[PDB]
């Protein structure tokens, strides 16, 4: 193969990267799109890890160029994700915006007079307008 | 307020100040609720009858911000005395209800534990009022503010050569000349989190006025959420 | 550049322990040992320079300066090899003293071994890194020896003090321009058993004498000395020097009891009393038993320089004169009143349980009771009478404060109270009161079963804590008569010698909001007076007793925390966000030393943060804790014995409930 | 005090078997058999770093914690910091962490006693076998180092299930935490200084859980010597040597000398020519700093000569038990090149895994240049387990305390490593692999953005190995490999004198003779600079005899352990001695010859074997002179020298 004029005609999928060797320039302009061609390329080097899910807790696998990535949701943290965690607001306030109270070891976001406890369970919003501790604005 | 830096516009508005019968500040304040003031024991002997006016960011001039506004109802603790300047808090609750506004905001009253173990931990606290930029000096007009970092209680308890009950808290410095000073008492010392200011002490005394070799004295309000809550059902 | 030099020839000696040349033209039976020491010599080696009547075995005394050179002429008259090795100094390949496997070539490996007649002169320079820092005291200490077989060429007694000094502090007479004094004691063990004359026999000696026979030491009275000490062993030791009717300055901490381990060495400022002569000791047990005890003597040169300092009268105010009422009862002990049923069964029955031959827990004692008036007629109620147990009553004071310690002695035997923070003079109450020569010389005079003394201490500016100090520092004060037989009685307390206003009106400290006491005095009964009054008024069978018995002797150390054993103490609580001041002291037999953890708590010891606090027999350490962290946690010590681990403190860091002052408010209109 | 970093360290009590004369016996090479004891290798569990949550790809030991031993792997956070340690029993018994001074709850403590607790987080206190756990430690300000003090303070974490027996069962590490801005975003290791944790414990076997005390019924009266046999007097569990305790001259070491001893494990650190600083609010100079149980004291001590001191306790038993490791103190100026570019390592020295065409391991020469002047390999086996390597044979046991690199092109390709690592070996069998600070298993060096430009990797700590293994992973083009490994001698000593540096003075340079240029230049002594650049500057003589000699004074008494000649290069020819022999006085005017130990005759030296190729020669004995002078013997079509001596003054 490797014509005289290969590069001139538009590319293809089939004739670059299934028929051939194909290099990380002549991947980006058949998808013309560089997180297309990056997600492509990290399983070309090295297969697909995320295919078999090895990581817990749903965690969203992420396939690199020779790593497994899995970002995973509250309570469960980590590459494999498949250990809990110690809620700890000792630690960036237990990801809550205002006071914790500490029972069996759940992190409990609480929220005082004027505010309100978010869906998240994290998060504080203000009942009215003006609520305590705010500069005016 | 020796050093630090005025109160910009909206910047400081849980500031509450105290004006006596001719109308001449001689005590800050901090707004707790739509009735509510959070003030220093120790002012209220100083007119004998007095107003406070809210919103103001200059004594000596009138613009468009100020609200004197009368009180309904004075209390405080019985414990305090001058002597020791121990239990130094007070509340007033207003005949009229305060009229949150740009510059007029109330200020918070985090949990007893949660402000203990994480608030009165922090690195500083916000300190502000009307007093003097220097020891002997006069009350500026303006409103001045003043970033006073948290001192263990072991280490403060040290330079003071008077007693530092459990009650009270210091921030300042052992060196530096930034502390408030006279015409501040009463006013607010928040502490900062997540842009959210929750209120930690009130001004209660101090040796001199930024002196080396000393740190402000500030009452733990902590101490009193229990008797606040219970004085703010007034 | 200057440059010294200075001669030692090792010339063993026969020599027995006690001294030999101080005897009155009688031979003193023999006893002696071949041992093998250095000596000082007229330059060039044509004569001697005559040693003192104290240095015995240490050899000479060297002394350097920023960037001048030493050169030591050395030259072995023994039949062994040996070389010479100083602590402390930046020396090279061609001097160094030591062998090993540095991989040195012949020619540097002349000052690993000198055989017997050969000459080498080492050279030491001294630049500025090894000279003492800006915070140290003039003249460093340190020590050399031989460095050919470190263990047994020591026990020979190849040992002496270097003293490298800082730029202008030193004469050509051997002493210090800026001192009126100064002295180079000694604390060595020797083992003969290893030494090169392999006798089976162990020798604790105070520069090279045995059993405190070594001659005194003459000094003026409010001389600047420059002390200097040196530890040194073979086998690990624990020097604990003390001086006592003295207070020292380690380093800028004034330290009472200054301590040392083997093959150590220190320097301590010091300032002496007014006339008089005391029994310096090596407080550890194991030193006190073996005689490390010198002497000295304070002279009333004529020197008025100085007296005094600047004594004001703004500070006359604070001169409060403290009373204090302080008693001794012999009554019933218990280091276990109660007992938790969850404890260790096994070691109740041994140590615990009233066997028909073992006592077990309940012991006769004597203690410190204090009182508030003359009449000794009513105890001081402090909170802590159960928590802080037997320690003696805090006797907190300030600089320039005149305490008045009325001591009284409703013991059964004589005993005293000696301080750690005054220099007490014993010439303060003798007026026509008649003495007689050599008979029981007890320090203080004996205070026999019913008598009544009044102290009256003074903390002059010699006892400040320094400023890298706590504001009071914890010296333990004890009966004088026989440190040994005494503290086991618990004679032990802390003497909290706080700076200038650090005591409000009342006298309680200033910056403690919770004064606590931890000592762990390791008890020995059967090194206490009353070993026999123990057994046979609680043993049923007081015919079948034996004190050799380890299933006695040993079944009678009671290793206690403010004297309760801690699996027999109260759990603590101290609210958060307090500071709980710590008092830590060791005291008793404990021939170790006692590293206690605090659990998940840190305290301040020094402008520095510290989690374990290693001790040292005697001497006192003051530390306070920040309550900060909320739990139920322990104090233990973590030694791998089972006496030194059963150490065992428990503490929670509760939140402080109410404070009840919702109930307290009052309404009034303006 | 909350925008910090959550540490995140993984540390799993594996299980290995732990001898601790391992390095003793490899350098045995003595008579004496009387200070070692008999079968001293046994089983116990350690911490063990893993660089995975899953526990299955374990982080390697580097050289940074050589010297770590028995120790668990470092543990570092500056203040304010979130530690979440993650603890994987690997071992047949349960275990824990503990913590000193760090800020820490009840979910982290590790140690169980009765502190009347709901056992909801309980599951801290005994980590019971196969199982693990997640311990969360803040270093607050209660755990930091001073303010001023040192830079950094030492905490020690351990199992704490009964830690008077599972101390000596091996399960203990270092737990640093350091002031803020000191350690690293990634790596967690400091920046500032050398930190060299040291235990001195005593490991008594007796105590630990894997105790193999097998039945005694039989077995002779007591020698009252198999007693204190299973006692280990150790730095960090490594008797009579431990390795990685490698310092430069005249720098300061931040040495925090742990100790989790017993009740009697009083440890005296000492070191042999070197005064202790304990750094604070108070500085304080010390010769030796008497530890204490329980201490975590860290000092900073500062070198000051070269060579082979004896760290010790000062404890007469525990010296001739095994507490005294020989640590080695190198010469400030350890950046000496190891002859790859100068030509002491010939050809016959470097092998190599594979090569390309004429890129020989021969052409490993730094800066060399021609048409093949690099070692380079056509395809990089990146697809293969084993990348290719080069070898190279010091021929004895050195230290090499950085590297060079460098590549070629064919005329118009720039074909350079811009990767490679470093694997060491001394008898070419146990091969190490160079790690560092790196994150991963191993460093894999920076390389070179361009062939030709160097790039200097510093092997810090530095590697002492006769074979050196140079594996490059990465390539533009092509691999292509030029280095000059640098270093010194094990042995100190050997900093050059000032030939060239112009330490030592132009007129301390006097000569037998000289000649003149063709113009009017002359060879005068002073220009026997080494490796100095230009048409005249080297040391010649008038007369072509053995009456020559290069007269050099020291100024000082110096101690001479080697020297280095080279030769010069003239118009069109090569000039260089052949053959020479050195003389020395204390005072200048008796002069010696130098013999051998067993020889009155002068060791005739072999001169240069050509112009540039550094003919080091040593001295054994040495030369403990002021004055030297270097007596020629045979020349080759005349005489030059450019010689530089390699010893240290007296003090
Ligand atoms: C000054 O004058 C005073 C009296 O006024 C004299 O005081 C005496 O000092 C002696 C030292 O000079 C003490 O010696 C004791 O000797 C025994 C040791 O020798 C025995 O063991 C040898 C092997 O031991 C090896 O280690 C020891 C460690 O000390 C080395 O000393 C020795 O060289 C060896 O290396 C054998 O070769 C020898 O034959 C002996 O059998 C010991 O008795 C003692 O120390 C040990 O014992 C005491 C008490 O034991 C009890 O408690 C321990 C707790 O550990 C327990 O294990 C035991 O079972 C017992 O219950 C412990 O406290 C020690 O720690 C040791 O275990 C001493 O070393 C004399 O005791 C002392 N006499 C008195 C009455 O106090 C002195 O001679 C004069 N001169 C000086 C000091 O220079
Ligand atoms: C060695 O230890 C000294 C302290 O410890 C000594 O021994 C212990 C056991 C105690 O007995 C203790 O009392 C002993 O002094 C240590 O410092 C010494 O401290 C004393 C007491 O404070 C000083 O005495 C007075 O000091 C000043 C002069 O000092 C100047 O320099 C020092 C720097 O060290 C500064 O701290 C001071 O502020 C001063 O600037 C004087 O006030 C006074 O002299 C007279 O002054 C006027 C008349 O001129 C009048 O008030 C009186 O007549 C005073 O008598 C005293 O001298 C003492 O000077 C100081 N020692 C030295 C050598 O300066 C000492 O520093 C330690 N050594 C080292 C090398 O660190
Ligand atoms: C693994 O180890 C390698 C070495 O083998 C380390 O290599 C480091 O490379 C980085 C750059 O990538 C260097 O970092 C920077 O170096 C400079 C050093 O300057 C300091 O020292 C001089 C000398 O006294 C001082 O005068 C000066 O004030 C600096 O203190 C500076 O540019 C940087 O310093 C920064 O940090 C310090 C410390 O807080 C501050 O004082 C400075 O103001 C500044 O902010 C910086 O340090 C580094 O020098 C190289 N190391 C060495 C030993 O040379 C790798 O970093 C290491 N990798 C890891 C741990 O992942
Ligand atoms: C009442 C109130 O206005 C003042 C302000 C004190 C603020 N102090 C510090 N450190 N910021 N409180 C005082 O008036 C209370 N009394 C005192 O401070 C006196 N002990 C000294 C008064 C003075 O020195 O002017
Ligand atoms: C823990 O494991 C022991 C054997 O280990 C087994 O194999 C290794 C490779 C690991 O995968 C490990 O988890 C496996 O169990 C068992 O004998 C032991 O009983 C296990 N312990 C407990 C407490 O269940
Ligand atoms: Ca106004
Ligand atoms: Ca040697
Ligand atoms: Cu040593
Ligand atoms: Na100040």
């Amino acid at each position: 193969a490797n014509s005289f004029l290969e590069e001139m005609k538009k590319g293809h999928l089939e004739r670059e990267c299934m028929e051939e060797t194909c290099s990380y320039e002549e991947a980006r302009e058949v998808f013309e799109d560089s997180d297309k061609t990056n997600e492509f390329w990290n399983k070309y080097k090295d297969g697909d890890q995320c295919e078999t899910s090895p990581c817990q807790n749903q965690g969203k696998c992420k396939d690199g160029l020779g790593e497994y990535t899995c970002t995973c949701l509250e309570g469960f943290e980590g590459k494999n994700c498949e250990l809990f965690t110690r809620k700890l607001c000792r630690a960036f306030n237990g990801d809550c915006d205002q006071f914790c109270k500490r029972v069996q070891s759940s992190v409990v976001c609480s929220c005082a007079r004027g505010y309100t406890l978010a869906d998240n369970g994290k998060a504080c919003i203000p009942t009215g307008p003006y609520p305590c501790g705010k500069q005016t604005l | 307020i020796v050093g630090g830096q005025e109160c910009k516009d909206g910047e400081c508005p849980w500031q509450a100040l105290l004006i006596n019968e001719e109308n001449e500040g001689f005590c800050g304040g901090t707004i707790l609720s739509e009735f509510y003031i959070l003030t220093a024991a120790h002012c209220l002997y100083q007119a004998k009858r007095f107003k406070v006016r809210v919103g103001d960011r200059n004594t000596e001039q009138e613009e468009g911000g100020e609200a004197v506004h009368e009180v309904e109802v004075v209390i405080k603790h019985n414990r305090f005395t001058k002597e020791t300047y121990d239990f130094d808090i007070a509340v007033l609750r207003l005949k009229t209800p305060i009229t949150f506004r740009m510059n007029v905001a109330p200020a918070c009253l985090p949990e007893r534990d949660w402000a203990n173990e994480t608030l009165m931990k922090q690195d500083t606290g916000i300190v502000s009022g009307f007093g003097r930029t220097h020891e002997k000096g006069r009350q500026s007009t303006r409103l001045k503010m003043l970033e006073v970092p948290y001192v263990d209680r072991h280490s403060c308890m040290l330079s003071s050569d008077f007693r530092i009950t459990q009650n009270m808290f210091c921030a300042g410095y052992d060196t530096k000349q930034e502390d408030a000073c006279q015409g501040d008492s009463g006013g607010p010392h928040v502490t900062r989190f997540k842009d959210t200011y929750f209120v930690t002490g009130i001004v209660s005394w101090g040796e001199g006025c930024a002196r080396k070799g000393k740190y402000g004295i500030y009452t733990k309000v902590t101490r009193f959420l229990k008797w606040i809550k219970r004085s703010m059902k007034t | 550049a200057q440059l010294r030099q200075f001669y030692v020839a090792a010339q063993g000696i026969s020599w027995s322990y006690r001294p030999e040349p101080t005897n009155s033209s009688l031979n003193l039976s023999v006893t002696s040992f071949k041992k093998i020491v250095y000596r000082e010599y007229e330059p060039y080696f044509k004569k001697e320079k005559p040693q003192s009547t104290i240095s015995g075995l240490l050899g000479p005394t060297l002394y350097a300066e920023v960037g001048d050179i030493i050169k030591v002429h050395f030259k072995n008259k023994a039949d062994k090899p040996l070389s010479i090795h100083p602590q402390g100094i930046r020396y090279s390949k061609l001097s160094e003293g030591a062998s090993y496997l540095d991989h040195t070539f012949p020619a540097e490996k002349m000052d690993d071994a000198v055989a017997p007649g050969r000459e080498y002169t080492y050279e030491w320079s001294i630049s500025e890194d090894s000279g003492p820092t800006h915070d140290d005291p003039p003249c460093l200490t340190h020590i050399y020896y031989s460095h050919e077989n470190l263990i047994e060429d020591f026990n020979s007694g190849l040992i002496g003090p270097l003293l490298i000094c800082k730029k202008g502090t030193l004469t050509e007479g051997g002493t210090q321009k800026t001192f009126d004094k100064q002295i180079v004691l000694l604390f060595a063990v020797f083992d003969e058993s290893k030494s090169w004359s392999q006798s089976s026999s162990l020798m604790y000696t105070v520069n090279g004498y045995v059993n405190g026979t070594m001659p005194d030491i003459t000094v003026c009275a409010h001389d600047h000395i420059s002390w200097h000490l040196l530890g040194m062993s073979s086998g690990p030791e624990l020097f604990s020097i003390h001086f006592n009717g003295q207070v020292l300055e380690q380093n800028h901490h004034k330290v009472s009891a200054i301590t040392l381990v083997s093959a150590t060495s220190t320097t301590a400022n010091m300032t002496v009393g007014p006339e008089g002569k005391w029994i310096i000791s090596s407080l550890t047990p194991k030193h006190l038993q073996a005689g490390m005890q010198a002497y000295i003597d304070i002279k009333n040169c004529p020197k008025k320089t100085r007296n005094l300092k600047k004594i004001t009268r703004e500070q006359r105010r604070h001169m409060k004169r403290w009373e204090y009422f302080i008693a001794a009862e012999e009554v019933i002990w218990d280091y276990a009143p109660v007992i938790p049923a969850n404890m260790d069964k096994k070691y109740r029955s041994q140590h615990l349980d009233n066997f028909s031959n073992q006592i077990g827990k309940h012991y006769k004692k004597v203690m410190y009771t204090q009182y508030e008036d003359e009449s000794f007629t009513k105890h001081t109620v402090n909170p802590n009478m159960k928590e802080d147990g037997i320690l003696g009553p805090i006797i907190r004071a300030q600089v320039r404060d005149t305490l008045k310690i009325v001591f009284k002695n409703m013991a059964s035997r004589p005993y005293s109270i000696y301080p750690h923070g005054v220099t007490f003079s014993p010439y303060e109450d003798e007026v026509n009161s008649s003495f007689t020569s050599g008979r029981n010389n007890t320090m203080i005079r004996a205070v026999q079963p019913g008598e009544t003394y009044t102290y009256k201490w003074n903390i002059l500016e010699f006892d400040e804590p320094t400023e890298n100090d706590a504001q009071c520092l914890t010296r333990p004060y004890y009966s004088d008569v026989d440190i040994m037989r005494d503290i086991a009685s618990g004679l032990i307390g802390l003497l909290l010698i706080c700076k200038s206003r650090s005591l409000d009106r009342r006298g309680i400290q200033r910056a403690a909001d919770i004064e606590q006491q931890a000592v762990f005095a390791v008890f020995d009964e059967n090194k206490s007076w009353y070993l026999e009054d123990n057994i046979n008024k609680f043993c049923e069978n007081p015919d079948e007793v034996k004190r050799d018995d380890p299933k006695f002797y040993e079944s009678n150390i009671m290793s206690t925390i403010n004297g309760y054993v801690p699996e027999s103490i109260t759990t603590l609580g101290f609210c958060f966000d307090d500071t709980v001041q710590w008092h830590f002291c060791s005291v008793g037999t404990q021939n170790e030393i006692l590293t206690i953890h605090f659990t998940g708590h840190s305290f301040i010891y020094g402008k520095r943060h510290e989690d374990t606090l290693t001790l040292f027999p005697m001497r006192g350490e003051s530390v306070t804790v920040t309550m900060d962290n909320v739990g139920t946690w322990m104090l233990t010590s973590m030694n791998s014995s089972p006496r030194s681990k059963k150490l065992r403190l428990k503490f929670r860091d509760v939140k402080c409930i109410p404070d009840d002052d919702e109930d307290s408010y009052e309404i009034f209109e303006p | 005090s909350n925008n910090g970093n959550r540490r995140n360290y993984y540390i799993a009590a594996e299980e290995i078997s732990w001898d601790y004369s391992e390095f003793v016996q490899r350098e045995t090479d003595i008579e004496d058999s009387d200070d070692i004891p008999e079968d001293t290798t046994y089983k116990k569990v350690v911490f063990r770093k893993y660089l995975d949550s899953t526990f299955t790809k374990r982080d390697p030991r580097g050289e940074y914690e050589e010297h770590l031993g028995i120790l668990g792997p470092i543990i570092r956070a500056e203040v304010d910091d979130v530690i979440q340690v993650r603890f994987k029993n690997l071992a047949s018994r349960p275990y824990s962490l503990h913590a000193h001074g760090l800020s820490y709850e009840k979910s982290s403590e590790g140690k169980t006693y009765e502190d009347d607790s709901p056992e909801w987080f309980k599951e801290d206190n005994a980590v019971q076998p196969n199982s693990s756990y997640t311990y969360v430690w803040h270093a607050t300000e209660r755990s930091g180092p001073e303010s001023p003090g040192s830079a950094c303070r030492a905490w020690a974490y351990y199992s704490a299930v009964n830690p008077e027996k599972d101390i000596h069962s091996g399960l203990i590490g270092p737990l640093l935490i350091c002031q803020k801005g000191i350690l690293h975003k990634d790596s967690n290791m400091p920046m500032d200084m050398r930190e060299f944790v040291l235990l001195f414990m005593t490991f008594d076997e007796k105590k630990s859980w894997y105790y193999e005390k097998k039945s005694r019924s039989s077995w002779r009266l007591t020698s009252s010597e198999m007693k204190k046999s299973h006692e280990f007097h150790a730095i960090n569990g490594m008797i009579y040597s431990l390795p990685g305790l490698k310092m430069y001259e005249q720098e300061w070491v931040r040495l925090h000398l742990l100790n989790i001893g017993g009740s009697q494990d009083i440890h005296v650190v000492h070191f042999h020519g070197q005064t202790l600083l304990e750094n604070g609010n108070k500085q304080h100079q010390l010769g030796v700093w008497p530890l204490l149980p329980g201490s975590f004291k860290t000092l900073e001590m500062k070198a000051s000569k070269p060579g082979w001191w004896l760290l010790n306790t000062e404890v007469g038993e525990n010296q001739r038990a095994g507490m005294q490791t020989p640590f080695l103190i190198m010469d400030r100026d350890c950046r000496m090149p190891m002859g790859l570019s100068t030509g002491i390592i010939s050809d016959s020295q470097i092998k190599a895994s594979e090569f390309l065409g004429y890129w020989e391991p021969r052409l490993a020469r730094l800066n060399n240049g021609g048409s093949y002047n690099a070692w380079s390999v056509e395809k990089l086996a990146a697809e293969f387990a084993s990348k290719p390597w080069i070898q190279v044979d010091m021929q004895k046991e050195v230290i090499i305390t950085g590297i060079q690199t460098q590549g070629a092109k064919h005329y118009l390709k720039s074909c350079y490593t811009t990767e490679f690592y470093v694997a060491y070996s001394s008898n070419q069998i146990n091969w190490q692999i160079f790690k560092g600070n790196s994150t991963r298993n191993v460093m894999y060096f920076n390389g070179n953005s361009d062939a030709s430009t160097i790039k200097e990797n510093q092997f810090d700590p530095p590697i002492v190995a006769r074979y050196i293994r140079i594996s490059p992973t990465r390539a533009y083009n092509r691999p292509t490999l030029r280095l000059e490994l640098q270093g010194c001698e094990v042995n100190g000593c050997s900093t050059p004198l000032g030939m060239e540096n112009g330490k030592i003075e132009n007129k301390q340079i006097t000569a037998s003779s000289f000649k003149k240029s063709w113009w009017g230049d002359y060879w005068e002594p002073f220009r026997a600079r080494l490796n100095a650049q230009g048409r005249v500057n080297a040391w010649q003589a008038k007369a072509n005899n053995n009456k020559q000699w290069l007269e050099i004074d020291l100024l000082k008494i110096k101690k001479i352990t080697a020297i280095i000649t080279q030769g010069c290069k003239s118009l069109s020819s090569e000039m260089y001695v052949k053959s020479y022999t050195i003389h020395y006085s204390e005072q200048g005017v008796e002069w010696k010859p130098y013999r051998l130990k067993s020889s009155m005759v002068d060791k005739i030296f072999e001169g240069n074997t050509n112009t540039k190729g550094h003919v080091k020669n040593f001295f054994n004995p040495p030369i403990i002179s002021r004055f030297i002078r270097v007596i020629p013997k045979t020349w080759n079509q005349s005489i030059a020298l450019r010689l530089e001596l390699f010893g240290c003054d007296i003090y």
